[PDB]
RNA sequence: ACGACCAGGGCUACACACGUGCUACAAUGGCGCAUACAAAGAGAAGCGACCUCGCGAGAGCAAGCGGACCUCAUAAAGUGCGUCGUAGUCCGGAUUGGAGUCUGCAACUCGACUCCAUGAAGUCGGAAUCGCUAGUAAUCGUGGAUCAGAAUGCCACGGUG
RNA sequence: CGCGGGGUGGAGCAGCCCGGUAGCUCGUCGGGCUCAUAACCCGAAGGUCGUCGGUUCAAAUCCGGCCCCCGCAACCA
RNA sequence: GAUGUUCAAA
């Protein structure tokens, strides 16, 4: 079932380009900040009317190659299992065994 | 006895006019109001029936008489002469005193309301009712009572119709459905 | 427990339909699966069933409820005991 | 009625908060304050309902303020 | 050494005494020996009963000892009315907070019991 | 339909046992004050100083930094001072009530932290059993990854020894 | 009927005489040791002693009543 | 220094 949770994923960063940049920041600002009074009231309201996959929250971290969860390093954008095996290829740039 | 000067000067000409009535005597009273507990437990623990029965002589003034079974019953593992209920049989004016305080206090104090069904009468005219909670009643202080068990409330009116007797009720102005 | 500042927690379907109901009247119970809902004023003396996974469980609201969640009166487990 | 046996039974003053005072004899012995009486209750023909009345719905509403 | 509430503080260092009296801890022991100026670094004759006259007056405006029970009970008999999953926690004698019931919650549930 | 899209719940339930940790059982210690040092590492949907307010967790304002420069974030036992004077204790912290902060659409189940109050067990642990031969155990702090938020774990680092 | 003995943890057996608050054996339950099982080890629970009175600071203990079992002797309305 | 049975063919 991993390709159903990775079509997943491609829908929650579509969705989260279409809407974090246009109503996401300025909803949380105007409910946050003291002097608006009333109106952050309507804002929540909005806010919950959206598709709520669009928050940056319903997105998880995942290989690009084997979409694997667990494991997941930002810098490679791969597993830990990946990573290893793409280093010992010689695939990732500057990557060496450790030693000390 | 406060609903009672009530009944006297303004129910009884009330239901007079709207039944025809020949006689003063022939509108419909209530003579008593028996107020029933039932303990299942008395055998199990004799004390929760002595607890009950220290409930319904705080709801009502008169001292509480233990009801002994009436015959051995085999699916209640009951047996004849074994106390098991405790009774209360209000005629006089403590009738009336509990009568409105029930009204006032008591209906309101339930927890969720929907009406009292008009058709739960013994087709007598006789009103019987069933109470849930004894806490509603403020003579029991509230979490001072071991267990929140129930009561019975039965209404024996003159009335020989029910139609009579809902009449009654409802000139006391009784929380009907 | 929500920020003072954000104010409370309400859904737009549950209090679009508590304010439908008030206008006409207490009449039928609001089957709603919003457990995370703030006890509201507005709501108190309506049975408002929370989801509870399997089935909705009716819930009565009262004063004492309000400053508690839909949710945290419902239950949300069986677990009646070890012993059978 | 037999001496001794019944419980104490005195007059009390039982108050609402709605305001309205009920004169009740009772075996509570104490005058205790109770919140809703038969005159403010939404069945017995209310116009009012209790609603209207404080307690911690209001100390709720002045934490969060929806107006 | 007694004091306005019905338990009596031990004599002994002024700040130990009462963070002992229930419902006053060590911070509110500090902040009404602020108010009353009382330290002990002061001269400690002339220490006398009469003293704590002062002291008798301030604590009155914290709710302490009997008061505090009463507000517990208060507390914890509405979540029983309520039907709240905390008041439930509570009526079980299992943790009122989400600790973890499997294991390491003896404080709530009590002695070991035989299966 | 052993496919798939959703909302709520569960993986955190709990008579109970075990494994591995943490915090203790104090006085070589607790509390209060004064004062001293690291090394390693991370940062742009990010580190965020300073300043103002809040007991505070924090909020606002906003410098700088793609980094030997800015920012986390400066250490802790240590030393010097006073008190406790051996008591379930100025030990120890469970637990619980009340209130607030922050993340996040939202913290009810089911986050963390702060404050106010509460002060359980525990006065060093049965049979038995584990790790370690030198900067090693022992002890004390620091950082990282994972990560919206969520360490007592984990990968590193230094301190005393 | 007389004399003597016995009844104590689930079971069994001490303790009794000579009153000092009650144990053991085996079983049970949990843990340990062992690759595993037994043995073994540790911890736990269990009756205040057939019952009822008396005595006394105090009773399994001492003296009686009663119940059951057993041994031997006794028994010509 | 107690006890620990067995195992079709390719
Ligand atoms: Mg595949
Ligand atoms: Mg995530
Ligand atoms: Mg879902
Ligand atoms: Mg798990
Ligand atoms: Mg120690
Ligand atoms: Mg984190
Ligand atoms: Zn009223």
């Amino acid at each position: 079932a991993k390709q159903s949770m990775k079509a997943r994923e491609v829908k929650r960063v579509a969705l989260a380009d279409k809407y974090f940049a246009k109503r996401a920041e300025l909803k949380a600002i105007i409910s946050d900040v003291n002097a608006s009074d009333e109106d952050r009231w309507n804002a929540v309201l909005k806010l919950q009317t959206l598709p709520r996959d669009s928050s940056p929250s319903r997105q998880r971290n995942r290989c690009r190659q084997t979409g694997r969860p667990h494991g997941f390093l930002r810098k490679f954008g791969l597993s830990r299992i990946k990573v290893r095996e793409a280093a010992m290829r010689g695939e990732i740039p500057g990557l060496k065994k450790a030693s000390w | 006895a406060k609903l009672h000067d009530y009944y006297k000067d303004e129910v009884v000409k009330k239901l007079m006019t709207e039944f025809n009535y020949n006689s003063v005597m022939q509108v419909p009273r209530v003579e008593k109001i028996t107020l029933n507990m039932g303990v299942g437990e008395a055998i199990a623990d004799k004390k929760l029936l002595d607890n009950a029965a220290a409930d319904l002589a705080a709801i009502s003034g008169q001292k509480p008489l233990i009801t002994k079974a009436r015959k051995s019953v085999a699916g209640f593992k009951i047996r004849q002469g074994y106390p098991i209920g405790c009774k209360v049989t209000l005629r006089g004016e403590r009738m009336w005193e509990f009568f409105e305080r029930l009204i006032t206090i008591a209906v309101p104090r339930i927890r969720d309301f929907r009406g009292l069904s008009a058709k739960s009468f013994d087709g007598r005219g006789n009103y019987s009712m069933g109470v849930r909670e004894q806490i509603i009643f403020p003579e029991i202080d509230y979490d001072k009572v071991d267990r929140v068990r129930g009561l019975d409330i039965t209404i024996t009116t003159t009335a020989k119709s029910d139609e009579e007797g809902r009449a009654l009720l409802a000139a006391f102005d009784f929380p009907f459905r | 427990p929500r920020s003072l500042k954000k104010g409370p927690f309400i859904d737009l379907h549950l209090l679009k339909k508590v304010e439908k109901a008030v206008e006409s009247g207490d009449k039928k119970p609001l089957r709603t699966w919003s457990r995370r809902s703030t006890i509201f004023p507005n709501m108190i003396g309506l049975t408002i069933a929370v989801h509870n996974g399997r089935q909705h469980v009716p819930v009565f609201v009262t004063d004492e409820m309000v400053g508690h969640k839909l949710g945290e009166f419902a239950p949300t487990r069986t677990y009646r005991g070890h012993a059978a | 009625m037999k001496k001794d046996i019944h419980p104490k039974y005195e007059e009390i003053t039982a108050s609402c908060s709605c305001g309205n005072v009920m004169k009740i004899r009772s075996t509570v012995g104490h005058d205790l304050n109770l919140d809703v009486c038969s005159k403010c209750h939404p069945f017995f023909t209310g116009k009012q309902r209790d609603v209207a009345t404080g307690g911690r719905v209001d100390r709720f509403n002045k934490r969060f303020n929806i107006p | 050494a007694r004091i306005a509430g019905i338990n009596i503080p031990d004599h002994k260092h002024a700040v130990i005494a009462l963070t002992s009296i229930y419902g006053v801890g060590k911070t509110r022991s500090k902040a009404i020996l602020a108010a009353a100026g009382i330290a002990e670094d002061v001269k400690i004759s002339e220490l006398s009963e009469g003293q704590i006259d002062t002291l008798r007056d301030e604590v009155a405006k914290f709710v302490v000892e009997g008061d505090l029970r009463r507000e517990i009970s208060m507390s914890i008999k509405r979540l029983m009315d309520l039907g709240c999953y905390r008041g439930l926690r509570h009526r079980r004698g299992l943790p009122v907070r989400g600790q973890r019931t499997k294991t390491n919650a003896r404080t709530r549930k009590g002695p070991r019991k035989p299966i």
